[PDB]
RNA sequence: GAAACUGCGAAUGGCUCAUUAAAUCAGUUAUGGUUCCUUUGGUCGCUACUUGGAUAACUGUGGUAAUUC
RNA sequence: GACGACCCAUUCGAACGUCUGCCCUAUCAACUUUCGAUGGUAGUCGCCGUGCCUACCAUGGUGACCACGGGUGACGGGGAAUCAGGGUUCGAUUCCGGAGAGGGAGCCUGAGAAACGGCUACCACAUCCAAGGAAGGCAGCAGGCGCGCAAAUUACCCACUC
RNA sequence: UCGCUACUACCGAUUGGAUGGUUUAGUGAGGCCCUCGGAUCGGCCCGCCGGGGUCCCUGGCGGAGCGCUGA
């Protein structure tokens, strides 16, 4: 039977870009219901032990979170399968040290420590505009934040650069022809490039193309793209090789040149 | 049958037994949280009445 | 128990369809409510996810509107005339959308006097003489005049309507399922619907 | 801190393949035709220095051969 | 700070619906309908769309491009065996979807069930008795009878995944 | 063709037997809904006692319509 909702997720089932094994045992974390999709997020249990080694059994996990030392976007989370996602910031203040989730080139999340004076700021993807009742405007971003009283400029798939003691959004990009943008969905998943483009079917999935800084260009849907800077000019860092999806004839050659079979 | 008589006064209980069915026709056809005088019950009763409140049958 | 089930009942070809599962909770029936008339007596349903739902059975009053004044007043809802779909619900007086119904109609009356400082459908000048003429005619003079003559030029009651308050009971339409808000609303006749509606009534009954 | 009232969960998980041929199922799309425990973010101003009666555990008397009576 | 709470969004879903896709059978050629069959108008009901169901009205809808009836040692798919190229046969079985707890039926509680490690009744079985009454559901894990050519221990532990 | 021995299916008096499913006619447990019903348990209206105040308000005991009202 179903008859209500599950609880339990399969370890071949849970997503790819969690990079898990196959022969520890039958089960995956199954992240809790949160402000990130269930195939988007990356729980907190997944980052602590399968990638900053912190922790090395579920216990350890559950041990370090309760100590009330993880931050994800200022507020202390306490639940070990907390769906952070991209454009979420991870602070270990007992260490000293930050994170922001960003996609790497190959589809997947990737550690990638940031400056303390920058994990103050993220940005969000505008989904929907209404008003609300006596007349006022409200926002809904991509990880369910609600903003009241909205600049009357800032429309759908803009990008806002948020404070994290405050929400009051401070920045916004407006999407048009020309600005940066990292791709979030699908085949290009982790890609870097000027807009360029954007065709128009009435009533389904309009089309985005996209191009590199090496002529490089690839489509996309529209509900995937994410501009994270105005022209060529990324505001939030970005993790090594920025995007660039090299092919596999390249990759070769860069490992045998560069030797990295050691330290 | 056996009674079982109760006092909520003092709060203080005991369970009577008697035989003679003469002493009992006070209770017969009669239905729960009724009041009866117990002056058929013996001469200690006298300006003593009481209120049935149930029981149980044979089997319990 | 009873079902609104699709897969019970036979396809475009006209062959039978196999049962494919026991009757699930979600196709689930229940009863007509079939309001009748009288002192009210409102019960409570608990539908999927909690959510009240109010069956309504023995209404008497209506919130009923009048759409050229803009008037709108808590009715006494008298009787049911003519059913638009089955006509063994006027027999039974059922109370469901869409019926028609007689009213009391003494509320607009009221408002309408007080408004426009006229008399609607009268009989003589003997009863309006003790009282509530202390109130058609008055003390002013400034305003009486000011805003009276704005209420002059559109006391235009139509002959239709105004035929009917010389007997006090107004026709009305239902435009709320009782059953499930437990109110009974609706409008008043005006227009066109209005010379319908006595066309059917006076043809098929009687 | 036993017990007991209260809250929550028990609708996931596990097992099997009898039924069932436009059905189930797959890819594709739609809810502008609906509901949603929980999580996340909004929202929280048209006798009062604090009201009512009544139950369990506990004490005591019990019934039936027998029951989580 | 813990808790509770109205509504809105978000999340995990759920539900209904569109297009295309199926094994064998003509010794199944016409089927469907006041016991709703296809459609219209108004309602009932339901979480919402809807002959879903009632009242009146029309006489329609499907078929040689195989309808409708019958059979399947038929649960569907991701897949498995063999394989020059094309193909043939298998898929109860660890992932996903569905359906069912002896057979049929009805419902309580709940956000969520037509739930059976829940309740009520009939059918078939079966246990206890002081003959008044009471109690039951291994297609969970072990184990036993039966059936058959055909399938393991009435062990240990929450240390790992959850 | 006739005659022998083994085996396979066919027709058929019995109007075979059993099993399962259909189905007109009649009955129909049990739950839900509705219209009733009213076992029983309360509260406010009249005395005596204790508190306040000018007979009333509280708490208790008893009794009269138990009148009305609630579950
Ligand atoms: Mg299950
Ligand atoms: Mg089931
Ligand atoms: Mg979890
Ligand atoms: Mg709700
Ligand atoms: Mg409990
Ligand atoms: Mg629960
Ligand atoms: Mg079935
Ligand atoms: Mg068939
Ligand atoms: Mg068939
Ligand atoms: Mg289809
Ligand atoms: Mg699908
Ligand atoms: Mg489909
Ligand atoms: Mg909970
Ligand atoms: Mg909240
Ligand atoms: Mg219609
Ligand atoms: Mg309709
Ligand atoms: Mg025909
Ligand atoms: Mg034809
Ligand atoms: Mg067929
Ligand atoms: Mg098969
Ligand atoms: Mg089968
Ligand atoms: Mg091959
Ligand atoms: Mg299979
Ligand atoms: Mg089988
Ligand atoms: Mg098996
Ligand atoms: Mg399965
Ligand atoms: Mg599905
Ligand atoms: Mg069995
Ligand atoms: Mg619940
Ligand atoms: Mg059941
Ligand atoms: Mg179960
Ligand atoms: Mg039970
Ligand atoms: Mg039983
Ligand atoms: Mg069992
Ligand atoms: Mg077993
Ligand atoms: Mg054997
Ligand atoms: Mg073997
Ligand atoms: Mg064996
Ligand atoms: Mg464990
Ligand atoms: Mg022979
Ligand atoms: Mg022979
Ligand atoms: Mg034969
Ligand atoms: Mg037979
Ligand atoms: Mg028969
Ligand atoms: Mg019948
Ligand atoms: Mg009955
Ligand atoms: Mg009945
Ligand atoms: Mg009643
Ligand atoms: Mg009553």
């Amino acid at each position: 039977m179903a008859r209500g909702p599950k609880k339990h997720l399969k370890r071949v089932a849970a997503p790819k870009h969690w990079m898990l094994d196959k022969l520890t045992s039958v089960f995956a974390p199954r992240p809790s219901t949160g402000p990130h999709k269930l195939r988007e997020c990356l729980p907190l249990i997944i980052f602590l032990r399968n990638k900053l080694k912190y922790a090395l059994t579920g216990d350890e996990v559950k041990k370090i979170c309760m100590q009330r030392f993880i931050k994800i976007d200022g507020k202390v989370r306490a639940d070990i399968t907390y769906p952070a996602g991209f454009m979420d910031v991870i602070s270990i203040d007992k260490t000293g040290e930050n994170f922001r989730l960003i996609y790497d080139t190959k589809g997947r999340f990737a550690v990638h420590r940031i400056t303390p004076e920058e994990a103050k700021y993220k940005l969000c993807k505008v989904r929907k505009i209404f008003v609300g009742t006596k007349g006022i405007p409200h926002l809904v971003t991509h990880d369910a934040r609600t903003i009241r009283y909205p600049d009357p400029l800032i429309k759908m798939n803009d990008t806002i650069q948020i404070d994290l003691e405050t929400g009051k959004i401070t920045d916004f990009i407006k999407f048009d022809t020309g600005n940066l943008c990292m791709v979030t969905g699908g085949a290009n998943l982790g890609r870097i490039g000027v807009i360029t483009n954007r065709e128009r079917h009435p009533g389904s999935f309009d089309v985005v193309h996209v191009k590199d800084a090496n002529g490089n260009s690839f489509a996309t849907r529209l509900s995937n793209i994410f501009v994270i800077g105005k022209g060529n000019k990324p505001w939030i860092s970005l993790p090594r090789g920025k995007g660039i999806r090299l092919t596999i004839a390249e990759e070769r050659d860069k490992r045998l040149a560069a030797k990295q079979s050691s330290g | 049958m056996k009674l079982n008589i109760s006092f909520p006064a003092t709060g203080c209980q005991k369970l009577i037994e008697v035989d003679d069915e003469r002493k009992l026709r006070t209770f017969y056809e009669k239905r729960m949280a009724t009041e009866v005088a117990a002056d058929a019950l013996g001469e200690e009763w006298k300006g003593y009445v009481v209120r049935i409140s149930g029981g149980n049958d044979k089997q319990g | 128990g009873i079902s609104r089930d699709n897969w019970h009942k036979r396809r475009k070809t006209g062959g039978k369809r196999k049962p494919y599962h026991k009757k699930r909770k979600y196709e689930l029936g229940r009863p007509a409510a079939n309001t009748k008339i009288g002192p009210r007596r409102i019960h409570t349903v608990g539908v999927r996810g909690g959510n009240k739902k109010y069956r309504a059975l023995r209404l008497d009053v209506g919130n009923f509107s009048w759409g050229s004044e803009c008037c709108t007043r808590k009715t006494r809802i008298i009787d049911v005339v003519y059913n638009a779909s089955n006509n063994e619900l006027v027999r039974t007086k059922t109370l469901v959308k869409n019926c028609i119904v007689l009213i009391d109609s003494t509320p607009y009356r009221q408002w309408y006097e007080s408004h426009y400082a006229l008399p609607l459908g009268r009989k003589k000048g003997a009863k309006l003489t003790p009282e509530e003429e202390e109130i058609l005619n008055k003390k002013r003079s400034k305003k009486i005049q000011k805003k009276y003559d704005e209420r002059k030029k559109n006391a235009k009651i139509s002959s239709l309507l105004e035929e009917q308050f010389q007997q006090g009971k107004l026709l009305a339409c239902i435009a709320s399922r009782p059953g499930q808000c437990g109110r009974a609303d609706g409008y008043v006749l005006e227009g066109k619907e209005l010379e319908f509606y006595l066309r059917k009534i006076k043809a098929r009954k009687g």
